[PDB]
């Protein structure tokens, strides 16, 4: 038990070899065949993970749970959005057309919808005050945020986000 | 000189309450102790001091061990003015202060003065005269008492401490008037003269 | 000792430097290092795991790769990749005789913030540059009391096969921190304009750089005290969408 | 109130001052002891000896001196800003008047009232062989609880060492040992009010109603899955470890 | 060459306690202990040198506060010999420092030998102990011989670490885990408030388990796994409920 | 407070402590019943004059007659004649301390009402009062069965005396302590 250890690299898990075995991602780039807890098996083990890697021995010590904002460059939030709806007005037809889109399907099918039009023009608006009632974790992204070099993170968080 | 431990016992009390010559006796305590002390680190260099407190309701050292002026630091607050014996406990605590002197060679030396009526039993003080010659303790009193505190117990112990003077113990009892005490001492061998044993 | 606090403080040694992306737990960290990728670390020592906290500039080991101090922070070249200007040179009066826009623009531009009673998106001016027209920026830049900050454009994408949003962030935090500021983005047809077939000659890299305003723009993000001057010396080679008011509320002639 | 860390440190030193000092019952060696004292619970960090002389021929005589402190603090301040003066220790393991001169003159060192600390230097009796007094004041002086923390670095060099329900019982007896005792101590000891203080408590024992026995009413569900506990045992391996068998004895081809 | 380092774990955990903290420096400073004819090693205590800014720096060991110490440690009766040096070195199993070696080497010089205790305060934590000391030179050996005489030693090297206490400590160290009887049964007897919980809880492990047993008809959510571990845990307080009473 | 120090006179001693003793009437209280009476307020203040009555009314905080004392009152205590009512809260509190004390011993609770009530020799219609009152007594905790006539009851009851469950105290408590043995055989051991 006692081999478990803190000053670790951040990774993200890709799929197991076999038990005890499996690919993850590096933070830095890497991704390699490693060893993992004998804690998580598949069960417990998890399908893709941020995960907390062994440095040299280089092997995953855990999957994490949280967090968010590596480049990708993180996440748009407004929790709780500032904007009621009906506030560039007569939008019903579209206004329920979201709501009928996704509003409702919220509760009971889209994966996804788009918007098309000029944006914030009320467009945006349209997302925000939606988002606002919605009442649920809040996520803008910009197709414009990511831009960093490290070709390597990437789509990292673009998954885990 | 002097290489010993000594200890000032101060009795700030129903004498050192009440200026016995300039500005206090408590006060005229102070600044003789600095004198004597001056001269005792005059004596030597390393010559250590205690400091307790005779007086009060409370015994407790105030100055512990040292060689310099963190004595005169230490003494420089008060006490209780009014305050009571310990002597014999704060003399008992005297010794086992002297008992812990710092880096030994250091004979035992104890100053005290007398502020106060000094209720105390014979055998107990010289008990004390015994365990100091025991101990082997230089002893020298500040006395100034009521009468002064004499044909008492302050005279047998000097002599019952004593059977070599300095190495155990030498007596003066502070007389009144224009006496300035480190001016009275300055005769006794309680300072300068022959100073260790 | 000037000499020697020198000589001895080459033993003083360089000390790596991350932002806090979360707190794992109380020590174990979540941070991605300034340098490079996320990394689990703990604290140290004179670390407060109460301070320390989410997008926190700290300072990092290179060995330990633990919090080395907790920091403040702002990045870039505020006066090169940003340029930090504070006002303008001359008055709008020195120009004057573009007195219609000279008023105009101020009224939409400096007196919004001192009356609470929209404010303004963005302002865009056209027509021949520097006829006091790029002067004008440093003139408007002037009455306000903001900050100009003049935004030359592919330097924002040069290459640099990234660099977007934290450079125009980096605009817009630092400015939204230090507002009031002026943002004045120079001539944007590089990184603006509707682009060309809308193609990718790396064209891709424009329009999220031209996008990245409009995120800043048609998203929440509001010119605090920091005004954005957008420049142009023909309009008609703008993105309509970049025109569109939650982006620009004016189109500014200089006839 | 403030009721502390404890530090294994600190006890093991401690003790170690005591073997050193080669103390004996006739003596409790004493010492400073380390942390930060702000909160509803205290911190012991460290804790240091104090050379120090006792005497309880004559009680109120024994030798202590400060200087150490001075000299000591000023060190462990450099050693650490986090030492700051919480209080003392001393060996014990039972308390004596000149305990209270001691204390106060810690209070002239403290922020808030210094920490006295029993220990027992023969670690006899129970949880702690330790005690921690702090004065209050008709004098107080109280002990709060306090217990270890981690410390684990600490744990780690104890898991070196060493190598569920029961004991929890097992003080049944120790109060209620000395208790009635305790009372026909005091009892034939004058032979105080606090003891019928301590008595009306006692009638909170035969209160036992109707309302004990809805106890069984929960225990009945408890026990619901006791069989479920077992029943995945009731099930796989020795299924599977047949067909492993199975596999694995009719394996044996050639 | 086989040699004996002891610890009085009071030491250790003093190193440790304050190595714990040393982070990003090593905690540096005296270690007492002997030397026992050869081989023999003891570390009875030990100490902080207080923090150096500059880092762990030979210049940054001060021998006043060693002297102010032992003093006031020779006043404890707190007597030793400065056996070597113990340090702090997070994340390392490396070797110290060539300075640190020249540390300890300038230093050893004082003893007929001495150390250089590695102990990586993170990797310590693990709950097994990280922790070296090295000294690099030879006799020959526990006569190693050839490249003193032949000069150039550079090296990881090792001592061999040991250390001893007591049963004494170890019962009041096992006595870590009034007290119980106020902290246990009776202190937890907090348990019938929340029956209804402990019901839905127990109501709750009810429905995972078909879902899970439902599997059973790679890859998991195994149809045979929490299904026990779901309620087993209960059981004890879950039985020891009662007891009280 | 002068309880350690601060000699003094007697004319300073009982007077004050008569008049202390006089605030224990003008007090009455949370009763009170017995007190510092114990400490050397007493011979000191009784003797005699109103310390006789002092006396008699620590007789009264035990007897609670009121003719006892009502006989006994000059102006002095007749002027604060709210003691006529203090008695009968006295009396019932009196007998209640006592009847809360022993009584019952036995989980000491119900006490309900009446005859109860009236055992306080105070009568039945007053309990619809006194006993009534509880907290409106000041202190009485508990309830009311109006038709069952039954007064609940809960603590808010101080109390005294030795030597009687001291035994017992142990008996029980050592009781289930040996014979959990039995079962506090090898559980956790084994």
């Amino acid at each position: 038990k006692r081999i478990q250890s803190v000053p670790l690299v951040i990774g993200q898990f890709l799929e197991p070899i076999d038990q005890n075995t499996g690919i993850v991602s590096s933070t830095t780039g890497m991704s390699y065949v490693v060893r993992i807890l004998s804690t998580l098996d598949r069960e417990l083990l998890k399908p893709s993970m941020s995960v907390a890697l062994h440095r040299h021995s280089n092997a995953l010590v855990d999957i994490l749970p949280p967090d968010s904002d590596s480049s990708i460059s993180v996440m748009g939030e407004n929790e709780k959005p500032d904007v009621t709806y009906a506030d560039v007005g007569g939008l019903d037809m579209q206004k329920q057309e979201i709501r009928e889109a996704v509003e409702l399907p919220l509760v009971q099918p889209p994966r996804g919808v788009l918007l098309y039009g000029p944006p914030g023009t009320g467009k945006t608006m349209l997302v925000k005050a939606v988002a606002n009632s919605t009442k649920a974790a809040f996520i803008r992204v910009n197709g414009s945020e990511f831009v960093h070099k490290y070709l390597g993170e990437g789509p990292r968080m673009v998954r885990d986000v | 000189m002097v290489l010993e431990a000594t200890v000032l016992v101060i009795d700030n009390s129903e004498y050192s309450r009440n200026g016995d010559f300039p500005r206090t006796r408590f006060e005229a305590q102070i600044d003789s102790v600095e004198f004597i002390f001056q001269a005792k680190r005059n004596s030597n260099p390393e010559n250590t001091v205690g400091l307790i407190s005779g007086a009060g309701a409370n015994p407790r050292v105030l100055s512990t061990f040292t060689a310099e002026f963190g004595k005169i630091l230490a003494g420089l607050h008060d006490t209780q003015i009014e305050g009571k014996l310990h002597m014999a406990t704060a003399l008992q605590i005297a010794q086992l202060t002297l008992k812990h002197r710092q880096n030994k060679v250091q004979h035992q030396r104890i100053v005290a003065f007398v502020c106060s009526p000094i209720s105390d039993s014979r055998d107990e003080l010289i008990r004390l005269a015994k365990t100091l010659k025991k101990n082997n303790v230089a002893v020298d009193i500040i006395n100034f008492g009521e009468i002064e505190q004499n044909t008492e117990l302050l005279d047998e112990f000097i002599a019952a401490v004593n059977n070599p003077q300095e190495e155990t113990s030498h007596l003066l009892t502070v007389t009144p008037g224009p006496r300035l005490l480190y001016e009275n001492i300055a005769s006794s061998p309680i300072i300068l003269e022959e100073g260790s044993s | 000792d000037k000499t020697e606090n020198d000589i001895k403080a080459l033993q003083s040694i360089g000390q790596l430097i991350g932002e806090v992306m979360k707190e794992l737990s109380e020590e174990k960290y979540i941070v991605k290092a300034s340098s490079g990728p996320r990394y689990i670390v703990g604290v140290r020592n004179s670390v407060d795991r109460s301070k320390l906290k989410k997008g926190v500039r700290v300072t990092l080991d290179i060995t330990t790769l633990t919090i080395m101090r907790i920091l403040p922070r702002e990045t870039d070249p505020l006066v090169y990749n940003m340029t930090s200007f504070e006002q303008g040179e001359i008055t709008f009066d020195g120009i004057g005789g573009l007195t219609e826009q000279i008023r105009e623009l101020r009224e939409v531009i400096e007196l919004p913030l001192k009356n609470p009673e929209k404010p303004p998106k963005g302002v865009l001016l056209y027509g021949p540059p520097g006829t006091g027209k790029t002067l004008l920026a440093k003139a408007v830049a002037a009455t306000i009391g903001a900050n100009f900050i003049f935004s030359p454009a592919s330097g924002i994408v040069d290459k640099y096969i990234g660099e977007s949003a934290r450079i125009i962030r980096e605009m817009f935090a630092y400015a939204k921190e230090h507002e009031p500021c002026i943002i004045f983005m120079d001539e944007v047809d590089a990184i603006g304009g509707r682009r060309f077939s809308e193609g990718t000659s790396a064209d891709r890299e424009i329009q999220r750089t031209l996008m990245e305003l409009l995120t800043q723009m048609d998203g929440f993000d509001n010119l605090g005290q920091t005004k954005i001057i957008m420049a142009t010396n023909r309009p008609d080679t703008l993105d309509p969408a970049l025109l569109r008011p939650g982006r620009l509320d004016r189109k500014v002639e200089i006839p | 109130h403030e009721k502390v860390t404890i530090a294994p440190l600190v006890l093991l030193s401690a003790l170690d001052h005591y073997e050193r000092t080669q103390t004996k019952e006739n003596k409790r060696c004493v010492g400073v002891i380390l942390g930060d004292a702000n909160s509803s619970t205290i911190r012991v960090t460290n804790s240091f000896a104090l050379p120090f002389e006792e005497d309880e021929k004559n009680s109120d005589v024994w030798f202590l001196d400060h200087n150490y402190i001075e000299n000591m603090n000023e060190m462990c301040k450099k050693i650490n800003a986090k030492e700051k003066l919480i209080g003392w220790y001393h060996s014990g393991p039972k308390l004596r008047a000149s305990d209270l001169k001691i204390n106060e003159l810690f209070k002239k060192y403290t922020q808030n009232n210094p920490l006295l600390l029993i220990v027992d230097v023969k670690q006899q009796g129970v949880g702690l062989p330790t005690d921690a007094y702090v004065a209050i004041e008709e004098k107080t002086f109280l002990h709060l609880p306090c217990t270890i923390e981690a410390e684990e670095a600490e744990e780690i060099g104890v898991e070196h060492l060493l190598r569920i329900r029961l004991t929890n019982q097992l003080k049944s007896l120790k109060g209620l040992q000395s208790k009635l005792k305790d009372v026909v101590e005091y009892l034939d000891k004058v032979i105080h009010t606090i003891l019928g203080k301590l008595q009306d408590v006692f009638n909170l024992n035969n209160l036992q109603k109707a309302l004990t026995v809805k106890t069984n009413d929960e225990l009945m569900v408890i026990y619901i899955s006791n069989l479920v506990r077992s029943i995945i045992a009731f099930d796989d391996l020795i299924e599977n470890k047949i067909q492993n068998k199975k596999i694995q004895e009719q394996r044996v081809k050639d | 060459t086989k040699e004996t380092v002891y610890i009085s774990s009071i030491a250790l955990l003093k190193m440790l306690k304050h190595g714990r903290a040393g982070v990003p420096m090593e905690v540096m400073g005296l270690m007492l202990g002997e030397f026992v004819d050869d081989y023999t090693v003891n570390v009875v205590d030990v100490f902080a040198m207080p923090q150096s800014g500059t880092g762990v720096s030979v210049e940054a060991v001060d021998d006043v506060f060693q002297a102010k110490m032992m003093d006031m440690l020779k006043q404890t009766g707190r007597d030793q010999m400065v056996v070597g040096w113990y340090h702090s070195h997070p994340g390392f199993g490396c070797w110290l420092s060539s300075v640190d070696v020249n540390t300890q080497k300038s230093f050893e010089q004082l003893n007929s030998r001495a150390v250089a205790v590695v102990v990586d305060p993170i990797q310590s934590v693990k709950g097994k102990v990280v922790i070296d000391a090295f000294r690099l030179i030879d006799t020959g050996a526990l006569i190693n011989i050839q490249a003193l005489i032949h000069g150039l030693n550079r090296h990881y090297y090792s001592l061999n670490i040991d250390y001893h206490k007591t049963a004494k400590e170890t019962k009041m160290l096992m006595n870590l885990h009034y007290e119980e009887k106020e902290e246990s049964n009776l202190a937890a007897t907090k348990s019938m408030v929340k029956i209804a919980e402990q019901y839905s809880k127990r109501i709750e492990e009810e429905k995972e388990l078909t879902e899970e047993e439902l599997k059973t008809r790679v890859g998991r959510q195994d149809p045979k796994k929490h299904l026990s571990e779901t309620a087993d845990e209960t059981l004890e307080n879950n039985i020891v409920s009662v007891l009280t009473a | 407070t002068l309880e350690p120090s601060t000699s003094i006179t007697l004319a300073e001693r009982q007077q004050l402590a008569y008049d202390l003793s006089i605030s224990a009437l003008l007090g009455d209280k949370i009763y009170n019943f017995g007190e510092l009476l114990h400490h050397p307020i007493m011979e000191t203040i009784v003797n005699d004059s109103n310390y006789d009555w002092l006396f008699q009314l620590l007789n009264a905080l035990t007897v609670g007659d009121f003719d006892k004392f009502d006989s006994l009152i000059k102006v002095q205590i007749s002027k604060i004649p709210i003691l006529a009512q203090h008695e009968s809260f006295l009396r019932q509190k009196i007998c209640l301390m006592t009847l809360i004390e022993t009584v019952f011993v036995k989980n000491i609770r119900m006490l309900s009402f009446e005859d109860i009530s009236k055992a306080t020799h105070l009568p039945k219609d007053n309990v619809e009062h006194l006993v009534m009152r509880a907290i409106s007594l000041g202190l009485l905790k508990g309830s009311i069965d109006q038709v069952n006539e039954l007064v609940t009851i809960s603590w808010v009851q101080p109390r005294i005396i030795s030597g009687d469950q001291i035994t017992k105290m142990k008996d029980r408590l050592v009781e289930w302590n040996d014979q959990v043995e039995k079962l506090g055989k090898k559980m956790e051991a084994r």
